[PDB]
DNA sequence: TTTTTTTTTTTTTTTTTTTTTTTTTTTTTTTTTTTTTTTTTTTTTTTTTTTTTTTTTTTTTTTTTTTTTTTTTTTTTTTTTTTTTTTTTTTTTTTTTTTTTTTTTTTTTTTTTTTTTTTTTTTTTTTTTTTTTTTTTTTTTTTTTTTTTTTTTTTTTTTTTTTTTTTTTTTTTTTTTTTTTTTTTTTTTTTTTTTTTTTTTTTTTTT
DNA sequence: AAAAAAAAAAAAAAAAAAAAAAAAAAAAAAAAAAAAAAAAAAAAAAAAAAAAAAAAAAAAAAAAAAAAAAAAAAAAAAAAAAAAAAAAAAAAAAAAAAAAAAAAAAAAAAAAAAAAAAAAAAAAAAAAAAAAAAAAAAAAAAAAAAAAAAAAAAAAAAAAAAAAAAAAAAAAAAAAAAAAAAAAAAAAAAAAAAAAAAAAAAAAAAA
């Protein structure tokens, strides 16, 4: 398939006719749905290996929300980017400010 | 042993940050959900999705909303809570008219 | 009825925001503050339903009504 | 009987790759397709925005180029642009 | 009094407080620093304005009355971290 | 030519006339540093959104719709240019 | 004896004026002339301050608007001096009558 | 209490500034007596719409609302007074 | 099929009342029912946006009357209003 | 025959018919029905008497939109209620300018 | 015998304004508006009662278009028309630019 | 089709509004004008056609089409 | 001022088609009871405008000239106009053909209804302490005002370049077909996380 | 300081159910050729930036006065916090019910397309003179600004009266069910009016 001829692995076919449905242009160039696989690819892996890093850090095999909400809340700019969403399962990172605990 | 005053509410407060879970059970919230709804229509059934989504989200804002009048207090040089905090809250988000 | 929201799970959610002395005022009115927030999501949400021309609500309204605020959620397939 | 369509192989693979001994949670996963087609489609309703602005009715990678500069945070986006421009260059090059 | 008497006549009327050089010459400074050789539009320099103090007032009565929520009437940048923080952006 | 120090020289004055227009009574001289700060970061972001529309244009001046395009773009909604 | 060009105070204010958004009206003389008609139509009608107000803007961007629209019908008509007949055409074309 | 020549309190000057306001340059002196026909007119309009609302509102009294009222009812929609 | 609403006999008895031998023309009587539709869409939007202008959810003559003062024309306001006080205590009288 | 008991033509219980499924408001005073199909009656009597009368003496039998609207166009107040309402194929009177006609 | 201008212009001016019917013939202007229709939407069907309704409501549009035009012809000292009125009307009625 | 009306056409249209001499310019600058008011018009049409889910669009929604244009005309149907 | 030339407007006769009554029915209304609560109703008051006067001066009205603007004429050019002939494409009736919205109704799937017990929560009550508020000093920062000038703002000028139209040949993308191959669903397993239980030590609170 | 008190983390064993992997269904994309239209390239053109300069003047910056307001401290009330206790309902799984919504078919509309007939709309050429508009003339009117003056405006204050809020009735309007037919859909009859042909007379244009 062209995924392959273009070295990625996202459906270069299925999205195109996701882009047809769309309806936003009456026509587009090949080589897009090739560009936009490539960069979901990288964002999907970055945050992938995020969520790794975190289930190294509770010790866990599987992949859990609660993950992805810590991992994302440690980065400030991956925060921004996901600004006013929020998540199933989400939860929040444990944030106490100085004046809080006793003396 | 009587326990000083601010031990259970730190307590809390960390295991809480440490929990992820939900602190309403169910059913006061579908039924507040089921009587809200038919104000607009009578006959809807309702998705399990839907409903516990609907939760979810009701959870988060308000949990944003919480930290919000925290921010407030720690302006406030208070550590009590009270209404003009989230009424400040409340129009610097602005989703008060 | 709307009281179904108890005050102890008020000073719990409180205590997942970290909060520290509560008073009974912000109880009420954040109680009313959350009706407000429930009557917005389903109106939306209705609207969307009788947009598709159904008398069963579903996700997918529910999801699209919190778009229409900005208010994305994940976790329910839209 | 509902065709329903999400990346389980992708996201899998992609699993794979970054931390192959790992599982997933069926929700995180959910999650993870919500956010695939929420990225696209804001991606592409901006693309669709330059074709507007651009009195052209066609959308290139240039396009999609532009565009993601514009919604990225700095070093992804340098980054992106490193990945979307090879992959393209590869593939023109390949067939 | 003159603070106040400036409080509403600064509140009168919807004229460009700033002056056209001076913003002017901020705007090539902040377009010059990233790229080169560049003509400016005098209609977008307006827009700039107008967006410009827009949002600086928007910042400036919401902090006010956040000030006033802390129960004084002197400002404290403080305040503006905290309108910003609550404003949802970084 | 060369380009600097045009940021600072915005008389605290006129910031202080602004801070009038927002009704503020008494003012800490504190203020006006990161006054520039906020409003520096918020143009530039625009400018530079600008700039990126402007480059996919191939355009080697700027455009009021462009300059609108990216106000609308963070969220400036705003007619009296269009819509 | 100083004598400006015909016009050229007029010209001036103009931009002064466009670049003004300040009530021409003298307040009293509108006061009284709500209070006229509203006597006209019925007596004992508390006027509004608010109402008044309102009534004054609105009656000068009513007032404005015509201008605009007389005055470039009259360029149309190649002429600038406006007489009432290109109001009349104004009213009518608006369809006022 | 009731009041004549009313319609005379828009002075000359002050006929000529909402002109100025509406880009008029040059003005014979027959205007002002239309401008004040039509002003007394329409305005007559939007105070019987005022006088029918307040007759309707329980009430003896005309009010900002109800000049809203008046003007939404003339095709003069607007922000600023409630609705 | 359908019942489509329309008023044809009334508009048709109006017209033998009004000009007893009178002929008629379809697209005239769809004129008719067009325009009753028009009237009733008018009147009854100032009669509920002057009720909750008033704080009154109970649509009652008064706010009726008072809107048909603010629309039709002197002659025709003062005139309908009189026949509608007519009717009204016509039917109170009957049951 | 509660219009019989009015003293109209129009359907009073059809006309409170269309009035509550109008959905305004809850609750209705009974009045508002019977004014509102006296009202009606009125407009429909007096546009219809005119069309009448322009058509018999444009001898014709019956109503045409050419006497609707010479009705409608000779009344000015009756213009006034169709201001932005116009006439199916009604036309426009003869209505030249001054300076065009022939001298 | 020839006929100079204006005199059969008249005539057919009030013959005309005494007649209301279609003077455009209706399959090319049906045309048109198909075309134009089929812009934005596909696989659409066309009942004739929405086609003569459009007729209809281009044809006043129309007539307003030409009477205001001759209007503002009268105001600007012409009797013979050229764009400038039209865009003039339209502006004033508050359509166009 | 915009020459399906011509300009024998547009004579008629003129006599028809009065109109008396008329400038070439005139002719295709109303069709513009004619162009632009009849897509806004068809543009509504279909929003509200097939907002209800119609293949066709109908007169009465032309109606409403046209009623929110102030531009009301009788004899639909409504 | 008189006379010709259509050209329209008017009257008779045919027909046709549109209106009008009469038949069918079913989809809408009336009546009656019952409920009930919104709307009115009465009192309190209070404020909220109305009512006036002084003090400051601001706005309006007057006047003179000059001047500059609209209007009028004439002359030009071409701008439309008008006529007869040719072109043409409209539109109209009946026939094909599609096709296409709407609607029923089996199924099927999915929601809403009961039970219960029971437990873990909620609720409640009683100390109390820390938490808030409130009150005093004071000092210190934030401010206005004057003067100086260093600054901005205006208008030409000249450039120039920088966008902008059009035209051609190009890519190149769209369309339809075949094939072939992909993604999803079920079932099974196992393989993990979960639960519970014990042990450590770590702090909070008391001595 | 020092020690006990929960408390909570660390480790460990049972356990269960989730993840996922093989196979089948199927649904859809790669590949293929034809082409028809958007865009590129480019040359000209003209519109706006912009660079710079003097002239006018205004905004601001520093210094000094000054003053009020914020912050710090003291101190007391109390009210959430933190214990105890009793109580009840959320739920979770099973059993029940019932119905929301939809594919195949089906009946029925609803457009669309063509033959082609003829038939008047539209086209064009070609004459041609009138009107749009410039050049120029006549003129008149209104605008500018110094004076004088009317009264608006800013600011305080007095009162009575509109109506807003507080309880409370009534009464008015709604809900539902049996009784009962009404307002629309169809058929057929008939007569109002266009069709057609022509006559009377009156604007149009030439002398």
């Amino acid at each position: 398939t062209r995924s392959s001829r273009a070295g990625l692995q996202f459906p270069v076919g299925r999205v195109h006719r996701l882009l047809r449905k769309g309806n936003y242009a009456e026509r587009v160039g090949a080589g897009a749905p090739v560009y936009l696989a490539a960069v979901l690819e990288y964002l999907t892996a970055e945050i992938l290996e995020l969520a790794g890093n975190a289930a190294r850090d509770n010790k866990k095999t599987r992949i859990i929300p609660r993950h992805l909400q810590l991992a994302v809340r440690n980065d400030e700019e991956l925060n921004k980017l996901l600004g006013r969403v929020t998540i199933a399962q989400g939860g929040v990172l444990p944030n106490i400010q100085s004046v809080l605990l006793p003396k | 042993h009587r326990y000083r005053p601010g031990t259970v509410a730190l307590r809390e407060i960390r295991r809480y940050q440490k929990s992820t879970e939900l602190l309403i059970r169910k059913l006061p919230f579908q039924r507040l959900v089921r009587e809200i709804a038919q104000d607009f229509k009578t006959d809807l059934r309702f998705q399990s999705s839907a409903v516990m989504a609907l939760q979810e989200a009701s959870e988060a804002y308000l949990v944003a909303l919480f930290e919000d009048t925290n921010l407030c207090a720690i302006h406030a040089k208070r550590v009590t809570i009270m209404p003009k905090d989230i009424q400040l809250a409340r129009r610097i988000r602005g989703e008060r008219a | 009825n709307i009281q179904g929201i108890t005050k102890p799970a008020i000073r719990r959610l409180a205590r997942r925001g970290g909060v520290k002395r509560i008073s009974g005022l912000i109880y009420e009115e954040t109680r009313g503050v959350l009706k407000v927030f429930l009557e917005n999501v389903i109106r939306d949400a209705v609207t969307y339903t009788e947009h598709a021309k159904r008398k069963t609500v579903t996700a997918m309204d529910v999801v699209y009504a919190l778009k229409r605020q900005g208010r994305t959620l994940y976790g329910f397939g839209g | 009987k509902t065709r329903k369509e999400s990346y389980a192989i992708y996201v899998y693979k992609v699993l794979k790759q970054v931390h192959p001994d790992t599982g997933i949670s069926s929700k995180a996963m959910s999650i993870m397709n919500s956010f695939v087609n929420d990225v696209f489609e804001r991606i592409a309703g901006e693309a669709s925005r330059l074709a507007h602005y651009n009195k052209r009715s066609t959308i290139t990678s240039r396009e999609i180029q532009t565009a993601v500069r514009l919604l990225l945070p700095g070093e992804l986006a340098k980054h992106a642009v490193s990945e979307g421009t090879k992959a393209v260059t590869k593939y023109t090059s390949a067939k």
